[PDB]
Parts: C-alpha cells; structure tokens; sequence
DNA sequence: GTGGAAAATCTCTAGCA
DNA sequence: ACTGCTAGAGATTTTCCAC
DNA sequence: GTGGAAAATCTCTAGCA
DNA sequence: ACTGCTAGAGATTTTCCAC
C-alpha cells in the first residue's frame, strides 16, 4: 500500500492521503475518494 | 527508548518538529524519527525534486496559444527539431485551431498533437479535425505548464525575435512570419549544429529511411535465437547480440546465444 | 547487400537520454530502430533507449567530411 | 587508401557521380568530388511556381514544389499584393524558396511582393504546374462536400494530394520526396561548405611542388597535384594556408 | 572573406542571424562571426548566467514584510544562522517597522539591517532608528528579491509552519509566535545540525570568543615579516606563513620568509 | 590516551570541575565527566522572572535572566491573561525559556497563560529582579525624552542596559552573559546527549568482565571496569549493544 | 600560553563559500579572524576568506565529543 | 572602454549600451546617459 | 612531447501567462 | 494511465599549430 | 579484506509578491 | 559603489558491523 500526498492543480494546500493507482516517470495517478487524477512527481510524494 | 517515542509523538503534535529535531533531542534512531515524521499528515508538503522529460518521437507537434499586442499567436513546435510554424488568428477559437491543424497536417506528418486543456484544444471542431488526420491527441495535466515545456520555450525565443524585427514589419502577423523565417532558416545550433529547417528535413528523411532499411533487413535477416525461447534476432555484432525476447529486448554476449 | 544495409542503418547518429539525466547524451550509433525503442551502442555499450528519448539524424556536415 | 583507383575507373566507365562513387568504394565525399571534376567529358530544389486558381468566387493561392509535386493551397481574401506576399513570407519560412515563378499577373509584381521576395531572399521570375493544379481542383471537389468552407476543402485537398495520393517511381507521396530533396540539397550545401573551407591549404609532399588539399584524416591526407589524387601518410606532407 | 563579411552584416540587419549562422552560410571564423553580433544593440538581451552571494557576516540581519490572512508579518532573519523574528504589524507602516528594529536593537547584535526599499523601510523614520542604534542600512537594488533572498525563503518556511498550527491558535499573532518558537527552536538540521537558536548563539560566542583571544594574541604576538616590504606576521606554522603586506593578506611558504 | 594520570590527580587534589581537565589536560569531555562522577566528595541558565512595571499609567513586562541581568521589556496594552500569554510564547520563541516566576498575580494565573506556557513548554512557579527592574527605571528616565512614547522608551532603555551598559567581573554587557550562559547550556545538552548515546554499549577487554565505553576513539578506545579508566588498543576490546 | 591561545583560536569551523560556487565549503580550521578577511585551512591549503563568506562557530556536538 | 547592456527594473525591455563604471561580484555600476545605475550581473552584459 | 590561440564542451539563468 | 525546455553567456578543457 | 544496513553526502525543486 | 536562499525528498556513496 502507498500514501500520496498531492498538489492538484493551482492549489497550494496540499491533500491525501490518497491511494496510489499507478506510477509512472513524472506523473502518478492516484485515487482520492473514488476520484481519479494524474499528479507529477513534482507535486506528489509517496510513502 | 520505545518510550521516548511517545514523547516525540507528543512534541510533534504540537511543534511538528522534523525527524533532525526529534532524533537529536530525544535519542531516537533516525529511522524512528522519520517514522514518526512520515505517520503525520501536515508535514507532508513537499514532492520530489525531479524533472520528468517529454515525448520525443518524430511525429509529435505541440501547439499552444500565446498573447503580443492583444493578438493571439497560435505556435506549434516539433518537438523532436525545434522546427515552428506561427500564425496571428483573430481571436482564439476553436474553428481557428482547427484550421491551423488541419493546415499542419497537411505540410507536414502530423502523428500526435500535445496540447494544454484551453477552451481552444479540447473544442469538439479540433477532435473531428483529427480524427479526420488521424492525429493523436494528447493533453498535459491540468495546470502543468511544464508538459509543454518545449512551445512554451519557443513562445519566449519567438518573442524576443519578434521585438527585433518589429519595425521592420507594419503588422503583427508580418513580423510574426518574420520570426518563423529567423527561427527555422537563420537561427543555427542545436544537436547537429543545425537550423530548425534542416534538423526537421534530417529527422523526417531518416525515419523514412531507417524505416525503409529495416525493412529490407527483416524481409531477408530472418533468424530464431534461443540464449540461456524462441526470440528474434536483432543485432549481432561484436560478440554481443541483442534479441527481441516478446517485446522484452535483451543484449547478451555471444556466449549462451545460439542464432538458429 | 545485407553487410552494407546493416552499415547504413550504423551511419546514423541517436542523441538519446535517460531517465533522470536532462541532458541530451552524445551520438551513438543506431544499430536498430523499432517501432518502441531503439537499440543503440554508445562506446562500445549496447542500450535500448526508448524511441519517446532518441533523435535519430544523419549529420550531413560530417557525413558531407 | 585501396579503393580510389576503382572509383576513377568505375567513373570513366560509366561517368557515374559523386554519391555513387562515394557510397559504393567508401571515399571522402570531397575526394569523390574532385574525381568527378577531373574530365570535361564528365562535368532546382528550391524552385517554386505559384498560381491562382478560382473556385466558388475565391482566388487559391497554389505553390507547387516543381521537383516534388508539393503543393501549398491556401484560400486568400483578395488578390491583394498583401494577400501573396503574405503567402510567399509563409512559403519562405516554412520551406527553402530559392526563387519563384509567376504568370506576370498584377498580384505577382506589386511593390509589397516585391519588398517581401527581397526580405525574404526570394528572387522574382516571371508541365507540373497545370498537371498539379487538376490534381488539386479534382481532390477539392472530392472532399468538399467533407467540410462547410472552400478553406477546409482546400486544406483537405492538399494534406491528401501531399500524404495520401501514393503515384511514382516506387510509390511515394509528395512529402516524402520534398524532405529527400531537400536532404539532398543540405549535402550538397555541406559539400560545397567544406570543399570552399579547404580550398585555401597548400600541401608540400616529401620538396616537391604545391598540391591541392583534398581531405586531411587521423592518419591519412589525400591530397592532389596535377589531376592525380593519392594519399600520404601524416609524417611526409606539410599543410600551409595561403 | 573579409568582403565576405559585408554580406554577413546585411543578413545580420535583416535576420540578425546568430554568430553560427553567419559563421556555416557565408564561411566565417567564429571570431569575426561573433563580433558582426556583438555590434549589434538588438541582440543584446541577455545576461550572465550567475548569481551572486548575500553578506553572511555575523552582524547583518534581513527584514522584508509578508502578508498572510490580509495581515501585514514584518519578518527579520539572522543571515549567519537562520534565526528569525516576526511580528504581526497593524499596517505596514514606517514607525511599526522602526519600533521592531528598536527591540530587535536590544535583544540582539544589529550590525547592518538589510531590506528592500519598500515605504517603510526608506521612511525618515527608520533612518533616525538605525542611526540611533547605530546600524548601517542596506538596501537592495530596485525590484531584485534575490538580493533578500534569505529573508525571502524565510517567508515561505514561516508560512508553512503556519499552515501546519493554525489550527492551533485562533489569531494569526499567536500562530506567528508558535511558528517563530518552532523554527527557532524545534526544526533542526543546517550546517552544525543546530536549531536556528543553538546557531546564533554559537556564531555570536564564537564572535565574542575569537575577538577576545586575536587582541590576546596581538597584544602578545608582535612580529614584522620582511619577505623577497615590512608586513605584519599572522600565522606561521606548516611550513607557510601568512603576512599582511598592507591590507594585502599574503600565504607564503616558510623560505623566502623572514620573522624579525 | 597517556593524559588521564594527570587529570585524576588534579581533580583529587583541587576537586576541579570537568571542563578544567578538558580543556588543560585535553580529554574527551565524556572522560572527564566520568572522572568527577566517579568521586562521591566531588559531585538554572533557561530561567527567568517576570514583573510588571507600572509607569505613565502604561504596565510593562519585564523578563529579567537572573542569571545575566539580561531585560526584556515591553508596554503592553493591559495585565490581561493574552497579553502576557503573548510576552511569554514571543520570550520562548526568542530564548531558551524552562522555568518562569511570576508573582501569584491575577495576570500571571489565568488559563490563557496557563495554555501558553504548557505549549512553549515552560514550567511555570510562584534579589536580580528588583535591582535590574530599577536599572530599567533610571535608565528609561535617562532616555524618556529621546522619545515621544513609553514603548520606544523602553526599548531603548533595554538596548542600553542589555548592552550599552558594561559592568560586571570582566566589564561584560548583558547580551555577552547570556549568550556565553546559553552556550555553555547547549555544550551541557550536547554532553549529556552522547553520554546517553553510548551508555547503551558494553565493552569486555582482552575475557574479563564487561565494562563501560566512556570512548570509541579513531585509535584509542577509553573504557572504565570498576572505576578505573584504562585506555586500550582497538585490537583488545569487543563491544556489544545492550 | 600563546600556544594554547593559538590552538583555541584553531578549535573553530569556518564554513566558507567561493565567489561562483553557491555550495558551502567544509568546515575548515581558523586560523586567523580579521575585521575584513578570515584565514583558514581546508585539506592543507592555507586561503584568505572575505568576511561576508565566512560561517565561524565551535560545533558543540562536535566539540562535546 | 566597456559597453554594458542592462535590464535596470520591472522593465522587459533592455537598454544601452551604457559606460561601465564599476565592476563587481553581483553587481555593475553603469552610466547611462549621466544616469548612474546598479544592476545585477544576471541584468547585465559588458562588451 | 611543449606553450598558445581556438574550438568544443560544460555549467547555469531568464522567460515562457 | 505521463513527463521542462531553449538559447545564450562565461568559464574550463581539449586540441591542433608550430618547434 | 567482504557484504549489508545505515548514515552522510550530494543533486535538485517549489516558493518566497 | 553589490550580490539567491532554504528546507526537504531521492538517490548515491562511504562506513562501520560482523566474520
Ligand atoms: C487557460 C489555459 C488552460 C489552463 O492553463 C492556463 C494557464 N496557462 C499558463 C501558462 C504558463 O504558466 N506559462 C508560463 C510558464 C511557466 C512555466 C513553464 F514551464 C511553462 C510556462 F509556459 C501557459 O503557458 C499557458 O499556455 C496557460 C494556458 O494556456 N492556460
Ligand atoms: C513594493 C516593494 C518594493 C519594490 O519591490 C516590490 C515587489 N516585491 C517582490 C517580491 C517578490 O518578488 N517575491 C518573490 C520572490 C521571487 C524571487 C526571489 F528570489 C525572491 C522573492 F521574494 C518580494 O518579495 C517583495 O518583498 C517585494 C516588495 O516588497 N516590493
Ligand atoms: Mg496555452
Ligand atoms: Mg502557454
Ligand atoms: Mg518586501
Ligand atoms: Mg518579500
Ligand atoms: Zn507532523
Ligand atoms: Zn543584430
């Protein structure tokens, strides 16, 4: 299991955790209440 | 010691203090620390300083629309060259992207289109226009300026092109093609020492020819290898070989690879 | 002519990258292109480079030396 | 070294040219060349033609690629000296126009088109043509009904006479040839750059008299005195520039 | 080729080609190809790839005001060490900054008193405050942050503290405070893995300790050096020495160095 | 290694305290705080008084360092619980405050105070105060008139008696105390850290019977069996967490 | 004791910085504290740093140990 | 002589060339027509 | 193999809304 | 399941020219 | 002298108006 | 005549622990 804690969009606060869907190179896709988004690595940390 | 953890948990639910502080203080490992740093939820506001890279291929364009004098300049790159086709549209809609790409695909092979979500790019005209072309389209996160990060360079360096040929050119949309022109034929550099123009011309000529090459070399070097499954041969050369293992490519010394 | 279709698909030039370096990496020497990665061999080190991270040119100033 | 001999034979022979005798015996292309410059007996990419074709009460502007069968068709509002200096500013930056052909119309000789040729180091002179043209007009009326405006059918009809209209030598669009020819025409540009680069280098062998320098290597010059190309090892010829 | 270049210099005026293009189309050195754009104004447009560094003297301290909740943070930071005073001000006004630099006079060594050149940092104000605490006032050059830039990250640092304990506090004075309390004294790490508290203690100790033991050691140490004029001996050991040869510190090995 | 004779003898005979050896006979500090501890014969800088001052009918906080002298004063706008909540979180922000005594007031015992110091830690309890309390009076009466307000007055009775002001055993300014005071506090938390760190560790040389690691030198290690400090090889003594 | 007062004022870490380097140096040894310039020495090399560079403390962690 | 081409402030367009007065770690003082300036090296390009 | 100018490589920054 | 880059300005490093 | 976890060091990014 | 930095998140490299 992995916890993301992510920066959306324009959005300085911060959010999660929310589970972790897939991981790719610059752009994780995560889940956050049955809702589904694509955050780069720049604004998502994983644990 | 395990009981020293409470206490850091106590002094983290009030003061936040990261692992550093709470190891040092209260004589904790620093995997504990960072434990306990790791299990709150309002010291997690940082991402990891990476950089990913785009795509590069040969058949992909990206397209945005850029603001100079209250005009709308609508700026597509390729990728792969740096090669830029700009046009001034009246106001941005999506009937005018459309026709700018459906004026790109024709000049040029067109396989992909990246773009940022703007009212302009999502517009269902732009879907039909490459469903005709038979573009991709691709679409950056939302408020990710970075996945551009090639046009939105190009916006600059046009710019600045733009404002030294400005008073040479009456219009806007006259110094724009101006700047296209410096870009593509009079601005050299680049990977081969190249201008824009040329380097487009070199990639679009060598996809067709390594395509047309390998080609050749499958429809005659046939070959089945079997290394330590029936996988295909690709290259061997020097000792080492490399196989097409089902979409799995492996290089492997000559040694443990037998070409059948 | 399989020996020297094989040199001419050599004489091309694959500035690639990897997946945390920015920089662009140096000319190898493009032993096969498909249709998802190109199998490359940079001083005498054979990769397959992604084909979303490779240009793949003919240098004409130094095939034209 | 080894093969230049088979190279000048091959050549008297069969009075072939520089890339074949290039790609074939593996030389310096600048070796190759001066081979082909030898003999008397052995002594256009960037052409462009432009037209104005009326359709439903719009003027097209139509360039064509002479060596290609490339075509750029765009619907312009008037026949305006703006309108197709606009055009040829456009044709300039996207592809290599060297100089162009017109029909001497009043659209093609006004002051504006004259300004934006010379910007543009465009140089104005007054069967592919017409042939390329029909293409058009018939692919525009094929696909017309496929889009409201005449700009849409315009553009649809070009990007299908360019990419999907497949008749040839061996089968290839117009795209395909236009980015050969003009890789083409970069070699040649890079040949003519390094051939000019060299041509002031003065190479004494052995001294004997001056020589012409024709390529110098890691470990082998080739250079040439008196219609006769032969390699010398580094450590017995001298390079001078004058 | 030098009438080569004439044709250089109207394709520089018309496309302002780069130094390369002119140098490949029309068979340049770089050198001449480099100077046909250097004598060009229009393509002057771009700097030094560097940046400078800020004062880290002991003494000198960086103020700038932030604004959180339409509330007005007047924030000073100890370049050396990284300890910081904040204050929520009424309004950003010249005599609320002048009586934060008073105290801040009398709790710590100001030496100097870094700023940008905002209303209330240039007030007549602040002046007659900095000359009667004796404290030289810097400012930074018009509309360039990163000269404060340390201050200026303080920023950024304090307000991620607030966001995690203002929950915590119901006004955002009290928020300020338990944000200045956590960053003095519970977030560690830096250069000693001190607290920025433990660190300016330390810097101003060591500052005392050091100047108390060099008037030690000047008083005692008197030496003349008269090397290959007559400087002032420092530090002789390892086989060098170092002399001040007239507001000239100089590191000479122990021949040709004598210590009269 | 080859120094802790010397110390021992020192320390017997003038029951000197650690830093003395550590610094004359230069020992680790851990082995010298285990040769004073070891002798049964031979074995305060984070507190601070608060008061008020009533002048102009305006009350001022002070925080006096008792042991320094070292003023922090301010008017504030009454002896409400959150004002003095205020002075006390902005003192534990700027100083190291562990302790603080108060005068059993109505201020100084509300459940505002009472949350403030439980956050910033500080503990709180009910002749320094009264002497520099009557600096601050005379020197604000010296420089009431270089201001128009009582609160710039007293900051700048507070920078002149924090350091203007040079009096003491050596003629040192307040500010200088403290921060010697607050150093050698850290070097005392730093001390009793890595004595913590390694008390966890049991050492046995050449076995013998376990002993306790006082230091894990690069080349020297110092361990104690029975209160004699032996410094040893690295290729003599084993060690084991426990 | 000028000796030990020499060695005191040794005791000390100057963390420095060059005039292009962003990156603070290693904590050389203090040799010499002046109104305008610090010298130093970092790995045997003895070198003269502004006082607007230099970091000067006495890590007690590292001091204590 | 020294001709200095800068950025001064919240001004995308540049200017000069000026006369470089002073040279130094961050920082060029320059003259533009009897105006005397500071710019920051990153603002700044001498010829 | 030795120095000196020159070309290549590398490092780094402003700006793109 | 997707992704920062470009072009220019100094500085440093090879590299070829002549013995 | 050999591997493995751990600690130190280095690289790199968001945000500060 | 003045000047980007800081704190954190991953990854890489030493380094000590045990033979
Ligand atoms: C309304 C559409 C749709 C939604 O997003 C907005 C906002 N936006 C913002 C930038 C922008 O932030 N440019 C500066 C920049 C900064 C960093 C970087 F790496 C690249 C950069 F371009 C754009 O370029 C841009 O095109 C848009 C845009 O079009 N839109
Ligand atoms: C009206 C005053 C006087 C004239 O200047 C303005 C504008 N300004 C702008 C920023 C600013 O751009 N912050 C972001 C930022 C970006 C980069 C960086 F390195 C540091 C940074 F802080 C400030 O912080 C700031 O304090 C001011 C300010 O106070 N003023
Ligand atoms: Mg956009
Ligand atoms: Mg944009
Ligand atoms: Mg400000
Ligand atoms: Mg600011
Ligand atoms: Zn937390
Ligand atoms: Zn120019």
């Amino acid at each position: 299991n992995f916890r993301v804690y992510y920066r959306d969009s324009r959005d300085p606060v911060w959010k999660g955790p929310a589970k972790l869907l897939w991981k790719g190179e610059g752009a994780v896709v995560i889940q956050d209440n049955s809702d589904i988004k694509v955050v780069p690595r720049r604004k998502a940390k994983i644990i | 010691f395990l009981d020293g953890i409470d206490k850091a948990q106590e002094e983290h639910e009030k003061y936040h203090s990261n692992w550093r502080a709470m190891a040092s203080d209260f004589n904790l490992p620093p995997v504990v620390a960072k434990e306990i740093v790791a299990s709150c939820d309002k010291c997690q506001l940082k991402g990891e300083a990476m950089h990913g890279q785009v795509d590069c291929s040969p058949g992909i364009w990206q397209l945005d629309c850029t603001h100079l004098e209250g005009k709308v300049i609508l700026v597509a790159v390729h990728v792969a060259s740096g090669y830029i086709e700009a046009e001034v549209i009246p106001a941005e809609t999506g009937q005018e992207t459309a026709y700018f790409l459906l004026k790109l695909a024709g000049r040029w092979p067109v396989k992909t289109v990246h773009t940022d979500n703007g009212s302009n790019f999502t517009s269902t005209t732009v879907k039909a226009a490459c469903w005709w072309a038979g573009i991709k389209q691709e679409f950056g996160i939302p408020y990710n300026p970075q996945s551009q990060g090639v046009i939105e360079s190009m916006n600059k360096e046009l710019k600045k092109i733009i404002g030294q040929v400005r008073d040479q050119a009456e219009h806007l949309k006259t110094a724009v093609q101006m700047a296209v022109f410096i870009h593509n034929f009079k601005r050299k550099g680049g990977i081969g020492g190249y201008s824009a123009g040329e380097r487009i011309v070199d990639i679009i000529a060598t996809d067709i020819q390594t395509k047309e090459l390998q080609k050749q070399i499958t429809k005659i070097q046939n070959f089945r290898v079997y290394y330590r499954g029936p996988a295909k041969l690709l290259w061997k050369g020097e000792g080492a070989v490399v196989i097409q293992d089902n979409s799995d490519i492996k290089v492997v010394p000559r040694r443990k690879a037998k070409i059948i | 002519e399989l020996q020297k279709q094989i040199t001419k698909i050599q004489n091309f030039r694959v500035y690639y990258r990897d997946s945390r370096d920015p920089v662009w990496k140096g000319p190898a020497k493009l032993l096969w292109k498909g249709e998802g990665a190109v199998v490359i061999q940079d001083n005498s080190d054979i990769k397959v480079v992604p084909r979303r991270k490779a240009k793949i040119i003919r240098d004409y100033g130094k095939q034209m030396a």
